[PDB]
């Protein structure tokens, strides 16, 4: 089920970042998107690891998301699709216009960007949200 | 009921002499042979 | 730039060795560019040279890094430089009888 | 063809032995999808 | 490995004896089996053998017709038949058998009707038959 | 019967040097391998010599095989007294079709 | 050392005629990827 959505999000890749961030909008409500034959004696501990094999993974869509989500709580905002905090963004994390980033850029490109940085972030958001509690 | 995505735009360099589940599709041939086509005499060299 | 010194008819064993103990694959040439032989995955093969019939392998020793080259029957014409391919190591050994 | 019974293993180094052919007649529907050649580099053709 | 027979027999002439020798390895086919016999006090001599990874079966040309062999695969049992009992035929028997997988070394294509009988250890304990 | 010709029986003193010879045609050794059989009176047979020169685990190295022409010979240097057995050569004669033996040759302690 | 002795060994399982047909399987990728 919940593994259906987690490729969803690939759509707006190739796109700019303010047009994926409103495909986003769209794909938020997007991504809010049986064996009964005769069994013999043969049959049945083998259509048996055919259901544990895939509830082992319904089960892990599920689990990766309640991953994801305790990630987000973390900083400050559980359930929130688009959140901004209160960190002041630094200058030194490959400065560059607004215009410049929201226009003439893919989702892509800040993987290539800021990726030497992403680990720093991730740690000053989890401080500003345990200063500010 | 397969899911498939066309992605707009995107540009994407592959490679296939050093793609890694080319050599995760070995692995399960080796794996399908030998529980398949049980041979009567084998000769594996051990090379001690 | 090794140095293989033989006589006539006897088996040299010229070696290259990577350092994996897989069996991964390699080749052997010559100075023209023409293949001696060759690994395929698990089988031999050779190459369409004038050392086609005569050229050899030991394929125990695949399985542990070592790939050598067995030659028989040492004329004169063969006296030449000898190009072992593995990966990126391409040693280049000499042969003169 | 051939049908030989001492065949080199493709999946590791060695060399096996099967059983003899079976009895009946077999059948062999196969479509051919694809070469793997090699070339040899002279000093041409 | 060890090879276990059947047991002993005794009979007149006219009639066909049956003697069994059963592996106990995992197959047939990797042993090429062989019948020797010895009448008391004399020589050794070679009957008949088969071998199962071929399908070959191989008679001595003293003993064509008069003898068969067949191979149990699913019982793992090497069977003989022979047919014409005699006066001379008073001896003991023996099943033997070699390692067949010395033939992997061989220049690819073997030789499917010839003989890989050679310096087999894997004797029975053996039959005596006697005729009367 | 015998095809080979096997000697009926060798003789020496302990702890000395035998011969048994086993003599055919070029269609059984001069083509092919011996092999060397020990038996003792009433026991089962053993093997003793494979592949010519050889011998299996539980054998005592004192028994040696070598081919010559279209012969072979067995020699046992340096006899001792647990030899009390007889010994046969087999081999595979290709003409005939058959595994061929020999007469057999009884090696006797003085 | 460089001769090394090699134990080409032989083990020899029980051997029935089987039957051999290949049928098309395709990779899947996990959750998450
Ligand atoms: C590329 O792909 C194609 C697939 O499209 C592969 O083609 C396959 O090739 C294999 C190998 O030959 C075929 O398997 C064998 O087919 C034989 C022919 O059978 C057909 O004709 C007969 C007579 O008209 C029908 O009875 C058959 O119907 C059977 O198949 C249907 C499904 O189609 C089943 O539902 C039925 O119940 C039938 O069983 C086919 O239409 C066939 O003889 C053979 O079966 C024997 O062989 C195997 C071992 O090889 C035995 O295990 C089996 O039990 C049978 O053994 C009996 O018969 C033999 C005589 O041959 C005796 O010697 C035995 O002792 C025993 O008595 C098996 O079915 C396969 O059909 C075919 N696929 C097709 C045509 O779609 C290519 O191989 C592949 N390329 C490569 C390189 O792999």
């Amino acid at each position: 089920g919940i593994g259906a959505v987690f490729l969803g999000f690939l759509g707006a890749a190739g796109s700019t970042m303010g047009a994926a961030s409103m495909t986003l909008t769209v794909q938020a409500r997007n991504l809010l998107s049986l064996l009964r034959a005769p069994e013999a004696q043969q049959h049945l501990l083998k259509l048996t690891v055919w259901g544990i094999k895939q509830l082992q993974a319904r089960v892990l869509a599920v689990e990766r998301y309640l991953r994801d989500q305790q990630l987000l709580g973390i900083w400050g905002c559980s359930g929130k699709l688009i959140c901004c905090t209160n960190v002041p963004w630094n200058s030194s994390w490959s400065n560059r216009n607004l215009s410049e980033i929201w226009d003439n850029m893919t989702w892509l490109q800040w993987d290539k960007e800021i990726s030497n940085y992403t680990q720093i972030i991730y740690g000053l958001l989890e401080e500003s949200q345990n200063q500010q509690e | 009921n397969p899911q498939e995505i066309h992605l707009e735009n995107v540009t994407e360099e592959f490679n296939m002499w050093k793609n890694n589940m080319v050599e995760q599709m070995h692995t399960d041939i080796i794996s399908l042979w030998d529980q398949s086509l049980k041979p009567c005499v084998k000769l594996t060299p051990l090379c001690v | 730039k090794k140095v293989v010194l033989g006589k006539k008819g006897d088996t040299v064993e010229l070696t290259c060795t990577a350092s994996q103990k897989k069996s991964i694959q390699f080749h052997w040439k010559n100075s023209n560019q023409i293949k001696i032989l060759g690994n395929q995955g698990s089988f031999l093969t050779k190459g369409p040279s004038k050392l086609n019939d005569r050229a050899d392998s030991r394929r125990s020793l695949w399985d542990q890094g070592n790939f050598p080259l067995i030659i028989k029957n040492l004329k004169i014409e063969d006296s030449d430089t000898y190009i072992c391919e593995v990966e990126d190591q391409k040693e280049e050994v000499q042969l003169l009888v | 063809c051939r049908i030989k019974q001492i065949i080199n293993m493709w999946q590791r180094i060695g060399q096996a032995m099967y059983a003899p052919p079976i009895q009946g007649v077999i059948r062999c529907v196969s479509n051919i999808t694809g070469l793997i050649l090699t070339r040899d580099g002279g000093s041409t053709t | 490995v060890q090879l276990v027979q059947s047991g002993a027999e005794v009979n007149k002439p006219g009639s066909s004896v049956k003697v069994s020798c059963q592996a106990s390895g995992a197959t047939l086919n990797s042993h090429a089996f062989s019948w020797v016999r010895q009448a008391p006090g004399q020589g050794l001599e070679w009957m008949a053998g088969i071998i199962p990874i071929f399908g070959s079966s191989h008679y001595a040309q003293k003993f064509r017709g008069r003898v068969t062999i067949s191979a149990d695969e699913s019982t793992r049992t090497v069977y003989l038949h022979l047919r014409g009992l005699r006066s001379d035929d008073t001896a003991v028997y023996y099943c033997a058998s070699n390692s067949i997988a010395g033939v992997a070394a061989a220049g690819d294509y073997a030789d499917y009707d010839g003989g890989y009988y050679y310096d087999m250890d894997v004797w029975g304990q053996g039959t005596t038959v006697t005729v009367s | 019967q015998s095809i080979l010709t096997q000697p009926p029986s060798v003789s020496a003193a302990p702890g000395q040097k035998v011969t048994i010879s086993c003599s055919g045609s070029s269609s059984n050794i001069g083509n092919n391998d011996v092999s060397w059989y020990q038996q003792f009176p009433g026991t089962v047979p053993k093997l003793v010599i494979y592949e010519n020169n050889e011998r299996p685990s539980g054998i005592p190295d004192r028994f040696s095989g070598s081919k010559s022409g279209t012969s072979a010979t067995l020699g046992i240097t340096g006899l001792q007294t647990g030899d009390e057995a007889d010994y046969y050569c087999g081999t595979w004669d290709s003409s005939l079709s058959a595994v061929v033996f020999g007469g057999g040759s009884k090696v006797t302690v003085l | 050392y460089r001769l090394i002795n090699c134990n080409t060994s032989a083990i020899t399982q029980a051997c029935p005629k089987v039957s051999f047909e290949p049928i098309p399987i395709h990779y899947c990728a996990p959750a998450g990827f």
